[PDB]
RNA sequence: GGUUGGCCUCGGAUAGCCGGUCCCCCGCCGGGGUCCGGUGCGGAGUGCCCUUCGUCCUGGGAAACGGGGCGCGGCCGGAGAGGCGGCCGCCCCCUCGCCCGUCACGCACCGCACGUUCGUGGGGAACCUGGCGCUAAACCAUUCGUAGACGACCUGCUUC
RNA sequence: UGGGCCACUUUUGGUAAGCAGAACUGGCGCUGCGGGAUGAACCGAACGCCGGGUUAAGGCGCCCGAUGCCGACGCUCAUCA
RNA sequence: GCUGGGAAGGCCCGGCGGGGAAGGUGGCUCGGGGG
């Protein structure tokens, strides 16, 4: 049933803490609660990190456990984790939350107007589709 | 044309377990549930608006039955978004669990 | 808040839901808890039944008609738990207790409404999966509650109507997506405004 | 917002044709500064738009001392023709810049309000 | 101290309170449990104690 | 829902009065008129249909016949007698036949 | 005296879920099995809907199979506390109300609070204005004695 | 005033005692206040009438002010926890 | 500012190298699989 596993090379997303919002790679595993973690291309120097603040992604890098940061960086750049991550629906949901939170008052006004017109056209087409679906006559 | 004030609840007075300092009140601002979020509301004017039997003069309007006790937020209380407030007269104990308006008036944004 | 807060009691721990509810009604909020027979109590069923039987034993020796009243319905059991967390002997506590309404099952005013959930009181997150728990409905039935069967049948009939309503809701949502594909040339102007500002990825 | 006056009060005109606010004074403590701005450089605020210009003028009971005949005359404040001139002078060069950016005039026509889900501490203005 | 000799209790507590009945007719309070298999019938009747 | 029959006898109607001597004997006089008009008949049919659809147990209100007894009392005794043994539709048809 | 937009509902699982779709079975809709998507839930309650300055010239789009009647009449659903919803037929109105623009105007009350809603709020007496409708009991007193300290209770009192 | 009593520690008689008798310091008596739910003595701290700030001892699910921290690591299932 | 005049660490494929291994890479062998 499980599809994502804590393992060497597994890329995780830090959900809270001093490094929230960043990607990291799992370089080693310690004592069932923490992991030696390292983001060399995401500005997270090598350090311990609890599993409670990690959320595993779908990417796995290939490097031996406790390899130096150089080889972790080479695997990260060769796999292009930064670009592949930004193209996922997970990252796009994160970005949408960020640009919605920083929405200004004028932007809220323009969203109110655009959504007002968008909903009226759509629900008009919904009523039009409902009548077409209701036009059934066959025993 | 719109609400223009935040909804708050008069939770109670500043108190120990067995002593009550009625001169200051604890308010629960809606949507504010962490101490770090209360910085916006510090110093904001707050109003306990109630109704009575006799008409009283209304600034810029005809006399009606609306009365108000004015106050302001002084500091944050606890870790969960409580705030303390000082009103010009101590809030009546019948207002516990009722609406206090936080007015946005002395804004710093 | 100002509106009525309707909560679904299924899957909620008795005392953790009661503590949240008691604080809410003291803050001037109207709270309705429905389906109190779905409430769980941590610990195996036998030791929870023993706790209630010990409660049944507490009665006034001189006149039991004056003594503690042992309410058998799960809604009244939960109501008494909330009352244990309220200052019910003062006017403030009595006003708070009047703002709470509890039901077994979901009666007609609230069976057509959306029901909230308190995660800080849910059994799935508050309780280790290997521990045992008791159902308030089964506990109540075995200490005197007489309406477990009729509430079961009425809950099944309610769930059949809810399934019908949900299928119409899915049908309307499918038609919503079909319409959104149809009016696309004249919607992308407002869609890009939404996408720019983080609504509608 | 146009300029700060010598008394520290702000001089504002959300143009009268948009939201019925004339050239008026307001206190910075009682306004919210949003992040949307229009470049109002190279506009000319008339020199006589000072605090003395905007100060309220009234006159009651110069020769009247005992109140038995009502002094309820003159009570209606009247807009000076000069105030109408200055309103048109400023609006004639503020409006063409408001129309420059899309649906800003509609934004200035509407009023601000708090909806039951939105909270000022979370809003970015 | 305990009573010197055991003796059963006088009367039954299951018939309390010993008040005048609030009714004169006498109400059923429990009809026979209904089963659909049987034919349709009446479960009660009213009579008068002749002697 | 309770449905009463047309033509309720006097001895039954005495049960509804603390002073039958002084009363105008108006009990059920407007109710019995809905057994004859068309709108009241439709309403009675709806009440029986609703009893068929939503009721689980039905009872009949039956009264004794005081006038056949040697007693001073003329006021009849009313009681609900449960109808057992069948579906709700069957016991409603059985009870409807037994009205009056 | 409170209050100062609404949310009109799957069941649920949590070592798993949600959505969609072709074949088989159950009287033209549901249940399965493939298959395709999504899952730090985006068909998202961290959500969604509504969104209030008002009007006047005046264009473009959206619509135009549309919108509003405390307007009538009929039907349907809902019983667990239905106290609530829904669908038609007829009649009368406006082509307005929704988005982007043109155009100017409204007390612009001269910096200031209790403003802004639910709301035609709840309750109680009284007055006027129209229509459709109704003409009863309870208690005492008397009587009974299936009852009873007294209250209370069971009963009778111009028809066959 | 010349009846004292209590607590840490030392200590005698007694099986022991909320018993009886000593030493030392402190307390209660004469003393309110915060905490120990409650309480002469315990813990904190001693007091004119107040405003603001901060603490002690003690706490921060709800009663009931304060953890509504995305607190850390383990241990523990009790049919008298 | 101090400290071990910080400890680690980053980049320089660190280069001439040496040694050690294992939570053993490649390869090799065996046992289970996908065309
Ligand atoms: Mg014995
Ligand atoms: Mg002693
Ligand atoms: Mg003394
Ligand atoms: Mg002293
Ligand atoms: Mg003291
Ligand atoms: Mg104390
Ligand atoms: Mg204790
Ligand atoms: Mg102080
Ligand atoms: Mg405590
Ligand atoms: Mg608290
Ligand atoms: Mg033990």
């Amino acid at each position: 049933v499980f599809r994502r596993f804590v393992e060497v090379g597994r890329v995780a997303y830090v959900s809270f803490g001093p490094h929230a919002g960043k990607l990291v790679a799992i370089v080693d595993v310690i004592d069932q609660n923490r992991a030696l973690v390292d983001g060399p291309c995401t500005q997270v120097r090598r350090q311990a990190m609890p599993f409670k603040c990690m959320q595993l992604t779908d990417f796995i890098l290939k490097f031996p456990h406790s390899a130096h940061q150089k080889y972790v960086r080479q695997a990260w750049q060769k796999a292009d984790i930064n670009t592949k991550w930004a193209a996922t629906r997970w990252a796009k949901k994160i970005e949408a939350r960020e640009r919605k939170a920083k929405m200004t008052d004028f932007d809220r006004f323009k969203v109110m107007k655009a959504k007002k017109m968008r909903n009226r056209i759509i629900k008009n087409e919904v009523k039009k589709l409902q009548k077409a679906a209701l036009l059934k006559a066959s025993p | 044309s719109g609400r223009l004030w935040s909804k708050a609840i008069f939770a109670g007075y500043k108190r120990g377990l067995r002593n009550q300092r009625e001169h200051t009140a604890l308010l629960k601002i809606e949507g504010v549930y962490a101490r770090d979020e209360t910085e916006f509301y510090l110093g904001k004017r707050c109003a306990y608006v109630y109704k009575a039997k006799n008409n009283t003069v209304t600034p810029g309007g005809k006399p009606n039955k609306t009365r108000v006790i004015w106050g302001k937020v002084t500091r944050a209380h606890g870790n969960s978004g409580m705030v303390r407030a000082k009103f010009r007269s101590n809030l009546p104990a019948k207002a516990i669990g009722h609406r206090i308006r936080v007015m946005l008036y002395p804004s710093r944004i | 808040e100002v509106q009525v807060l309707v909560l679904d009691g299924r899957g909620h721990l008795l005392g953790r839901l009661a503590a949240i509810v008691a604080k809410q009604v003291l803050l001037g909020r109207k709270v309705v808890v429905v389906r109190c027979e779905g409430i769980n109590i941590s610990g195996n069923f036998y030791r929870n039944k023993l706790k209630y039987l010990a409660f049944l034993r507490k009665r006034m020796n001189t006149n039991p008609s004056r003594g503690p009243y042992h309410f058998r319905a799960p809604s009244r059991i939960f109501w008494r738990t909330v009352r244990g967390m309220l200052p019910h002997k003062t006017k403030r506590g009595q006003a708070a207790l009047d703002r709470l309404k509890v039901f077994d099952g979901i009666p007609p005013p609230y069976d057509k409404k959306k029901r909230m959930v308190v995660p800080a009181a849910l059994k799935v997150v508050r309780l280790k999966p290997t521990r045992k728990f008791a159902y308030l409905g089964r506990l109540a039935h075995e200490v005197g509650w007489k309406y477990q069967a009729v509430t079961a049948t009425l809950e099944e009939k309610r769930k059949e109507k809810a399934k019908i309503h949900y299928r119409k809701k899915k049908q309307l949502m499918r038609l919503r997506k079909q319409a959104e594909k149809n009016v696309e040339k004249k919607i992308d102007k407002y869609t890009e405004v939404l996408k720019t500002h983080g609504l509608l990825v | 917002f146009l300029k700060q006056l010598a008394s520290g009060l702000l001089l504002v005109t959300g143009p009268l044709v948009l939201n019925r606010v004339p050239l008026r004074r307001t206190h910075q403590k009682f306004v919210i500064a949003t992040s949307t701005k229009i470049d109002i450089s190279n506009v000319k605020i008339p020199k006589h738009l000072t605090d003395a210009y905007f100060k309220k003028k009234k006159l009651r009971k110069p020769r009247h001392q005992e109140g038995e005949i009502f002094d309820t005359e003159k009570e209606k404040y009247e807009i000076t023709e000069q105030r109408k001139i200055d309103q048109k002078a400023v609006d004639s060069q503020i409006l063409p810049k408001i129309k420059a950016i899309p649906q800003l005039q509609g934004y200035l026509r509407s009023v601000f309000a708090l909806t039951n889900g939105i909270y000022p501490h979370k809003l970015v203005f | 101290s305990h009573r010197k000799f055991s003796a059963p209790r006088h009367g039954s507590l299951g018939f309390l309170p010993r008040k005048r009945s609030s009714r004169h007719r006498g109400k059923v309070k429990s009809f026979p449990k209904d089963d659909p298999s049987k034919p349709v019938h009446l479960t009660a009747f009213l009579g008068y104690k002749a002697g | 829902k309770t449905v009463f029959a047309e033509h309720i006898s006097d001895e039954c109607k005495r049960r509804f009065y603390k002073n039958w001597h002084k009363s105008k004997k108006k009990a059920f006089t407007k109710y019995c008129k809905k057994w004859q008009d068309e709108d009241g008949k439709k309403q009675l049919e709806k009440d029986f249909s609703s009893m068929k659809k939503y009721c689980q147990v039905i009872r009949v209100i039956a009264h004794t016949q005081m006038r056949l007894l040697p007693l001073r009392q003329k006021k009849a005794h009313l009681m609900e007698i449960q109808v057992n043994g069948g579906t709700v539709a069957e016991k409603l048809d059985w009870a409807r036949e037994r009205l009056e």
